[PDB]
């Protein structure tokens, strides 16, 4: 019934290692690019109301 | 020309232009906004403004003498023009407004009085000139919490906390002998100064200013003052710059003038030699920039102020003006290079042998006080003429491709995007 079986789980290995690796870069990419926006910060001083 | 140059203790140095019909004398201190901690800000500007006061320029007034004064980043000046035979009084008047005496300039009515116009031209600074103010907070931004991020005006918080105290203590630690320039411009000679300066004592206080912690160094950052209010969106854009006593100056300096300044109603300033210009007259995408070269004696700052009506495409006048900037580092050609070695010799000669005995007398001051002698005019246009298409490459490859950036705007700068796509911007991705 399943001839490619041997086949199947070496390459699930292959795949798995590959698209796990890829998982964990792009969350150290994302939380890179998004470091200029999660740290940003707001300060407000309420402005003069005779304008 | 020729300027020279003595000390014993003080340093005096001059520029004897027998050509002009007035003499301007005065001391240059090499203290000024970058030596003060972030609570007693706005000092200098208030020594400034007791120097000018009313009672003093009064009494200046009466022999026929002109106050001046100039506070910096790096130093503060005290200048006072007189006439070419009025050298002696003065020197008389300098001596007897800082170092024979400071409590009737300090006094409660001169003090409160201009503690009182200090806070309105600090204020009417900070809600109505725009551009500066943006270049005010590039400066609080590039170069934050450290003494170079503190402007020269001071602030609203810190400067009506001040007492004659801090103005005491300020004049102890920093008014003093090593830490001063007495600087002659104009019509009279060096002989005369320096035997006129040991006809009296003039002896300003023992020495040694307060050295600094923390060294300057750039942090790419970002402030974004948006205001909805205000018909434009003024915005600065800069670079870690180079510092004085670095090979890499007049290349800045240079590199800064190929891109120039621009004034979109002008019509000769519409017709500029610049590459950038064929981008932004299409949809009119700013109104003015001015590229500048700004050199501290730590660091510097390189970069373009602007102001735009166009608020939707501020993201283009960016993009565009970012990748002129990256022209440098890959193709900048040799047609460019010698056109910007004729525009930076002639504003280098007007801004060195203008007219005006008093910004002579305040660039020689900083000049001799940062690198202890002035570097002519002649040598100068030797080192700009040394400049090749490699060396601006090499400082470009070194100082613009793909570094921090310095970001600050104020208006409606929604148009403005985030700082990631600015800062990508800096290298171009096709090369
Ligand atoms: C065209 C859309 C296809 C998207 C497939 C996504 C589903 C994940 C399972 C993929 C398994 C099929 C490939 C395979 O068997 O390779 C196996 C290796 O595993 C992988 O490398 C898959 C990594 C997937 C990365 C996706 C990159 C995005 C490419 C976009 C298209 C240009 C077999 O390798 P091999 O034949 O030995 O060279």
């Amino acid at each position: 019934a399943e001839p490619e079986h041997d086949e199947r789980k070496r390459l699930g290995l292959k795949t798995v290692i590959i698209l796990s690796s890829l998982y964990l870069l792009s969350i150290w990419v994302k939380k890179f690019k998004w470091a200029g926006i999660k740290t940003r910060k707001f300060v407000f001083n309420p402005p003069k109301p005779r304008k | 020309a020729e300027v020279t140059q003595l000390s014993n203790g003080i340093v005096v140095a001059t520029e004897h232009n027998p050509s002009a019909h007035t003499a301007s004398v005065g001391v240059v201190f090499g203290s000024g906004a970058a030596n003060e901690n972030p609570y007693n800000n706005g000092v200098s500007n208030l020594w400034k403004n007791i120097f000018l006061s009313k009672e003093n320029s009064a009494v200046a007034a009466k022999e026929g003498l002109a106050l001046s004064s100039n506070i910096s980043r790096d130093f503060q000046s005290y200048i006072v023009s007189s006439l070419p035979g009025s050298t002696d009084k003065s020197l008389d008047f300098l001596n007897q407004s800082f170092i024979q005496q400071k409590a009737n300039l300090l006094s409660s009515s001169n003090f409160e009085a201009t503690k009182k116009s200090v806070l309105k031209q600090v204020q009417d600074f900070e809600e109505n000139d725009h551009p500066n103010r943006v270049l005010e907070h590039l400066h609080s931004t590039a170069f934050q919490n450290t003494p170079l991020s503190l402007p020269t005006r001071g602030t609203l918080e810190s400067l009506e906390n001040l007492v004659v105290a801090d103005l005491e203590s300020f004049a102890n630690n920093h008014f003093l002998n090593s830490n001063a320039v007495v600087v002659g411009t104009g019509n009279i000679k060096h002989e005369d100064l320096v035997n006129s300066i040991e006809s009296k004592n003039l002896s300003l206080q023992t020495g040694t200013k307060p050295v600094l912690k923390k060294k300057a160094a750039f942090l790419g950052s970002e402030v974004r003052l948006r205001d909805d209010t205000l018909p434009k969106a003024w915005i600065s854009l800069a670079v870690e710059g180079e510092p004085v006593n670095s090979p890499n100056y007049f290349v800045a300096k240079l590199a800064a003038q190929i891109f120039g300044s621009y004034n979109a109603f002008e019509p000769a300033s519409r017709l500029q030699g610049i590459k950038l210009l064929d981008n932004i007259q299409e949809y009119q995408l700013c109104d003015n920039f001015n590229h500048f070269s700004l050199s501290y004696k730590d660091s510097g700052l390189w970069g373009f102020s602007t102001a735009t009506r166009n608020v939707t495409m501020i993201d283009d006048l960016i993009h565009f003006t970012l990748k002129q900037w990256n022209r440098l580092t890959i193709s900048v050609t040799d047609t460019e290079v010698e056109r910007a070695k004729s525009l930076l010799k002639l504003q280098l000669g007007q801004l060195y042998e203008s007219g005006n005995p008093v910004n002579d007398a305040n660039l020689l001051g900083a000049e001799v006080l940062i690198k202890g002698s002035k570097l002519s005019l002649g040598e100068a246009f030797k080192k700009i003429d040394a400049i090749t298409v490699k060396d601006v490459k090499a400082w470009a490859g070194k100082r613009l491709w793909d570094q921090d950036i310095a970001i600050a705007g104020t208006g409606q700068i929604e148009g403005l995007l985030d700082y990631m796509r600015i800062r990508s911007d800096m290298s171009m991705m096709r090369w």
